[PDB]
């Protein structure tokens, strides 16, 4: 029954990636190398954002009661060298390869996140001047 | 002709629609989006576009004029000149005027993030060259870019098609000098009490 | 007699999106306990002295009912973010505020809402193909259409 | 004018060990570090990573003593 | 809405008011632990007055507006369902061991550390009695 | 204490040059004029306004914040009433009236400050719009032939989405595009007769 439960849930959405927080770390590395290849405003705005991304990790490591500095310095270090499925072990406090130990997240859950955080965050910045009414 | 119910992202309509006879004279845009903003701006973009679309009729309806500015600056430059041809005190009125239309290019580049200090100076230069000839030639109709990745100047109107409707320009003039006239000649508001 | 704005002004300039976000980063705090699966509860009281506790990330924007309008919409948008997919509420919410936090310096420093705009823009196109490369789907590449389960 | 460039340029002749200047040695000493912070971690990675960054105050205070737009000038410097 | 006199806590305060709110209710029951517990006078809000010492109706009767006393209120009254006779020392020793997460606190141990040792704890002092 | 001498209308609120309300009218104006200043533009930007409804407004459009917005100064009413009549007439132009406007009250105060009488300014202002308005008969670069073909009505309605809804131009224009060709009759090169109507076309929007 348990083993039915993982596959099922598995089966419902073949289109997964590393979790634990080894894809948005993936992802800050990519783009903070695109940045040190990028000139202008747009290099301090990448790096804002693939900064930003570590939030996830950086949260769920707390609310674990992990040891935030420690587990994202060692997270940094592993990720930044050989396989990209290095990411945040919650059963231990270490980092391990969480694609070999079959923890992960929908590919498309993460996409759609990432779309409605950037449309708000666009949304409630996209004004510097306003004149709101109260009610 | 034609009466069927039709399912649009999993809402059912009906739709009365015709065919061969009794062609309708009306038409129905469906708008979808996952946000009600989004979906809004878009309603009232597409109720500007039909009604800037009526505009088309003769009364200087099809005439087009270089966007982005350029027609601004162009005017800016126009006025600027007849004001000094121009004698006596309306001189600096006239060049006031000219001034007054320096903001559209300074709007478009502050929205745009881009550095007045430069594109303002640029857009001058650009409208104001010097030709090897008695009538200017090249690239008359350069414009007020946005970029917001990279580029160094303006690009030019023909590269988009940035065009505006000589009546709308034309017509919002009028009414802008009309009110700017009327508040300007109130000297001394008088009201009673209710 | 009926005033729209209820006799209240508003400033202008960098100060109201600063407020705004004030606003947002508040709202992230008050949502961050409730992130992940050992995220702490929150005991919300409503005005008909109803109280519950829960770390979903649904109920608590529900009966949070906030009245910034600034961050009224990242609320929105959590809550159609849950009613469409139902998983990462929290997490879309986490990130908007992190975002709102990241962006304040550069407010600060004289940088217009458009080039910011322009550059998340940018790097969440780099982010979607970088996640679309690393999405992992294998029908017989290495594995079997049972094996990989 | 020639005693006074002939002492800059003695001044600068008697350095025989210089480095350019102009921000060159912040803005390389900042990439440096950024590189090497992420080879340590151990809790210093964090106080690496701002006092590299803390170098392109320099830098940054330059261009805007300059009348230029320093955001772009020193993004083009760190991409160099 | 409802946003004004909308009451909220930080962290380092409010990790310290629930547990001020914690031994405000374990004060109202002190007394009344073990056979020789202290009658008290309580008045309900809706006008019973009576004297009794036992933990249960003591509790039932005496309402606050703490919603931190709230659960220990709300357990109290669930526990009364079940066996009752336990409530008073259920809530002395919930306080006690509230009291204590607060020092390991102050001490630097994050708050689910504690929550897995006191279940630790709990599951070996049930196993040896 | 202070004496009060040369008022004899009335204690109600009363301005009169003598105290510079010239300036002061222009001054009012600015506060809606910075507003309005943000939404022209390609890269335009909405506002968050609350209905008297409690629900919330958030457009592009200068008019419909105007709309939303309390107006008192009759100063700021005149414009509001100027784009009005500018949408009514027109259907689009709104903020380049109001940005218009605004700007020509900021100059005509450099010009008072200056010591120029108002009469001078307005008659300068009335030739210089006349010879902006003879002036922009010879500005024409382009013209629409009216063959109400989708490709050059394309021409005309990307512009006007412009500025309204940022990024999405390209898809609009082509809805907008293929709802007008629905409803225009089968004519050509003919500006007299009206043939296209605003109510032609209905909006509807499904989450």
């Amino acid at each position: 029954h348990d083993a039915i439960m993982i596959v099922k849930r598995a089966l419902q959405n073949k289109l997964i990636v590393a979790g634990g927080g080894a894809t948005e770390m993936e992802v800050s590395k990519c783009l903070r190398d695109y940045s040190k290849t990028i000139a202008g405003k747009q290099q301090m705005i990448i790096n804002a954002f693939a900064k930003a991304l570590e939030v996830i990790p950086r949260q769920l490591c707390e609310n674990a009661g992990f040891d935030a500095i420690e587990i994202l310095n060692k997270l940094r270090l592993a990720h930044s060298k050989g396989e990209k499925w290095y990411g945040v072990v919650f059963e231990t406090e270490n980092i391990g390869d969480n694609f070999a130990k079959f923890v992960w997240e929908p590919a498309l859950v993460k996409i759609n996140a990432l779309n409605s955080a950037t449309e708000a965050t666009n949304l409630i910045l996209s004004v510097d001047e306003t004149i709101t009414n109260k009610g | 002709e034609t009466v069927k119910t039709m399912e649009i992202g999993g809402d059912r309509v009906t739709v009365f629609k015709q065919e061969q006879g009794e062609i309708s004279r009306t038409s129905t845009i469906i708008l979808r989006g996952a946000t009600q903003n989004n979906l809004d701006d878009i309603e009232r973009a597409i109720d500007d576009g039909v009604a800037a679309v009526k505009g088309l009729m003769k009364p200087s309806g099809g005439k087009l004029l270089p966007g982005a500015g350029a027609t601004e600056i162009e005017l800016i430059s126009r006025i600027t000149k007849y004001g000094e041809r121009t004698p006596g005190l309306l001189q600096l009125a006239i060049k006031q005027f000219a001034v007054a239309f320096e903001v559209v290019p300074r709007t478009l580049a502050e929205t745009a993030g881009l550095d007045v200090n430069e594109v303002l100076p640029n857009l001058y230069a650009a409208h104001n060259v010097t030709e090897p000839g008695a009538v200017k030639t090249d690239h008359l109709y350069k414009g007020v870019d946005i970029d917001g990745e990279s580029d160094e100047g303006v690009k030019d109107i023909r590269e988009e098609n940035i065009y505006d409707m000589l009546a709308t320009k034309k017509f919002a003039i009028n009414v802008a000098t009309e009110a700017a006239t009327t508040v300007l000649s109130i000297d001394q508001i008088i009201m009673a009490k209710k | 007699i009926v005033v729209l704005k209820e006799g209240t002004d508003a400033s202008q300039g960098k100060g109201q999106i600063i407020s705004n976000i004030n606003a947002c980063v508040a709202v992230q705090e008050a949502l961050k306990p409730t992130l992940g699966p050992l995220g702490s509860d929150i005991l919300i009281v409503t005005s008909n002295q109803k109280t519950t506790i829960s770390n979903d990330g649904a109920t608590i924007l529900k009966l949070l009912d906030v009245v910034h309008p600034a961050a009224k919409t990242l609320v929105d948008i959590s809550r159609a973010q849950d009613a469409e997919v139902g998983d990462g509420t929290t997490s879309v919410t986490i990130l908007a505020g992190e975002l709102m936090k990241e962006a304040k310096p550069f407010l600060e420093e004289g940088i217009s809402s458009h080039l910011i705009m322009k550059g998340y823009r940018k790097a969440v196109s780099l982010a979607v193909e970088k996640i679309n490369e690393l999405a992992v789907d294998i029908t017989s590449e290495k594995s079997s259409g049972r094996e990989l389960l | 004018s020639l005693h006074d460039s002939l002492s800059v340029v003695k001044r600068t002749l008697e350095s025989g060990n210089v480095v350019p200047g102009g921000g060159c040695v912040e803005a390389a000493l900042n990439i440096y570090l950024d590189n090497f912070a992420t080879t340590v971690g151990s809790r210093e990675q964090l106080a690496i990573a701002e006092f590299a960054a803390a170098l392109l105050i320099i830098p940054k205070t330059l261009a805007v003593n300059a009348a230029k737009d320093s955001s772009e000038l020193v993004a083009k410097l760190r991409s160099y | 809405k409802d946003q004004g006199n909308k009451k909220r806590q930080h962290g380092l305060e409010a990790k310290k008011s629930h547990i001020l709110a914690a031994r405000s209710v374990a004060s109202i029951i002190k007394t009344s632990l073990g056979p020789r517990g202290l009658d008290k006078i309580l008045i309900s809000p809706d006008g019973e007055i009576t004297i009794t010492n036992d933990g249960a109706t003591i509790l039932s009767q005496m309402e606050l507006d703490n919603e931190i006393a709230k659960l220990l209120v709300q357990l109290s009254k669930s526990q009364d369902d079940e066996i009752g006779d336990g409530t008073t020392g259920v809530v002395v020793l919930a306080s006690a061991l509230l009291d204590q997460a607060l020092e390991l606190i102050q001490k630097g141990i994050h708050p689910i550390k504690i929550a897995n040792g006191f279940d630790e704890a709990a599951k070996l002092a049930i196993s040896k009695l | 204490q202070n004496p009060n001498a040369g008022l004899f209308k009335q204690g109600y609120n009363s301005y009169s040059n003598a105290d510079g309300q010239i300036i002061k009218s222009i001054a009012a104006i600015r506060e809606l004029h910075q507003m309005c200043l943000t939404s022209m533009g390609p890269c335009g930007r909405n506002k968050i306004i609350v209905n008297h409804l409690g629900k919330i407004i958030i457009t592009n459009d200068a008019a419909t914040m105007l709309r939303e917005l309390d107006i008192v100064h009759p100063a700021v009413k005149v414009l509001v009433m100027a784009t009005e009549q500018q949408k009514i007439d027109m259907g689009d132009g709104t903020n380049l009236v109001m940005i218009l406007a605004g700007e020509l009250l900021n100059v005509s105060e450099k010009l008072i400050s200056m010591g120029l009488s108002a009469v001078e300014i307005i008659q300068g202002y009335n030739m210089a719009r006349k010879f902006t308005l003879k002036e922009l008969d010879e500005m024409v670069v382009g013209e629409i032939t009216d063959k109400n073909d989708k490709n050059e009505l394309l021409k005309m309605i990307k512009p006007v989405i412009s500025s309204k809804k940022y990024g999405s131009e390209d898809i609009l224009s082509e809805l907008v595009s293929e709802a007008v060709s629905h409803v225009l009759p089968v004519a050509q090169q003919a500006g007299e007769i009206p043939y296209f109507n605003v109510d032609s076309i209905r909006v509807v929007k499904i989450m």
